[PDB]
């Protein structure tokens, strides 16, 4: 009903004023615990916004979507993530209410758990590999369910902007930290997507490339619990290891986390990076 | 070799292989942004 004059405003022009209608109602209709009325008006608020370019009033009235379920303590449903996901999606990529505004979501999307969603992560991994801001998507996809996106995506990320030295390392580096969250599902259809895709990596396993069969093996070995084998497997591959300082760091953070070893390393790149507890 | 006892048999010719193979000098090019994007990170 009101969306029609709110609507008709939006059109002629006048940007401010609808906005600050949009937020008038907004207050009103939660202090009525009308919050679902709230935050569907502000949904589509932000889309009519959207549309017109208007990307400082959409991404206000995108927060207050997030306003409205924080305060109505709204659980996930899929339906509402893609909402958010869609919202992320219209935004300026170089704006700092993207970055606000995606802390917010997930943050929410977790159920203060506290991991973000992986649904969510997912949702915005996809936005970000098809707007080729693969560093992002990257992160995102760690934090997914879904190495096989993440596979397809570092094959395209690894032949356009990686160097041809480094094509087992991106799927080593995937790999290790799927398994650094204790994720050996998708560690290990990351591994085997990539293998296959990736135009410089030939039929296999076994592998000619030895982080390749590191990598396979070291899958084989955490699925079957055996910490023996492991062990031997991080001894022998050391030198292929050494070419990413941060391999043996990851390794044992597994070694901990599925096996109880202790780490080892008394090197931590980790603490200058970010401590690898807080930092993947 | 002891690490022989220890893994799967099948495994360990290509172990054998790959321990071979290390052995040969071949230095790491300076490693690409993009690779390095995936680092840890506060």
């Amino acid at each position: 009903r009101v969306e029609g004059k709110l609507r008709a405003s939006v059109e002629k022009g006048d940007y401010y004023e609808a906005h600050q209608m949009y937020r008038t109602l907004f207050f009103r209709y939660m202090s009525q615990s009308k919050h679902t009325e709230a935050r569907e008006l502000m949904y589509s608020g932000a889309l009519l916004f959207f549309s017109h370019g208007q990307q400082n009033s959409a991404a206000d009235l995108s927060m207050l979507v997030l306003e409205s379920l924080e305060k109505a303590e709204v659980e996930v449903a899929d339906e509402l993530l893609e909402n958010l996901a869609k919202v992320f999606s219209l935004m300026d990529p170089n704006s700092p209410e993207r970055v606000t505004f995606v802390s917010r979501a997930l943050k929410w999307s977790s159920g203060g758990g506290k991991l973000g969603h992986p649904r969510l992560h997912q949702l915005l991994a996809l936005t970000l590999w098809k707007e080729q801001n693969y560093c992002e998507s990257r992160y995102h996809f760690l934090h997914s369910a879904d190495g096989e996106g993440c596979a397809n995506m570092l094959v395209e990320y690894s032949t356009s902007r990686g160097f041809r030295s480094e094509v087992d390392m991106f799927v080593a580096q995937a790999v290790l930290q799927f398994l650094c969250l204790k994720n050996k599902s998708s560690a290990s259809v990351v591994f085997t997507t990539y293998t296959q895709k990736h135009p410089s990596i030939e039929d296999g396993p076994p592998f000619v490339e030895p982080l390749l069969n590191f990598i396979w093996f070291l899958l084989l070995a955490v699925d079957g619990g055996k910490l023996t084998v492991f062990t031997v497997l991080c001894e022998q591959y050391q030198p292929s290891l050494r070419r990413d300082p941060m391999y043996n760091e990851y390794l044992d953070r597994i070694g901990q986390l599925f096996f109880g070893v202790p780490p080892k390393q008394t090197s931590s790149y980790g603490g200058l990076l970010g401590n690898l507890l807080t930092s993947l | 070799e002891p690490w022989a006892a220890a893994v799967p048999p099948e495994w360990v010719p290509i172990i054998q292989q790959d321990i071979q193979s290390q052995r040969k000098v071949k230095p790491q090019p300076p490693l690409s942004d993009a690779y390095l994007s995936g680092m840890p990170a506060k």
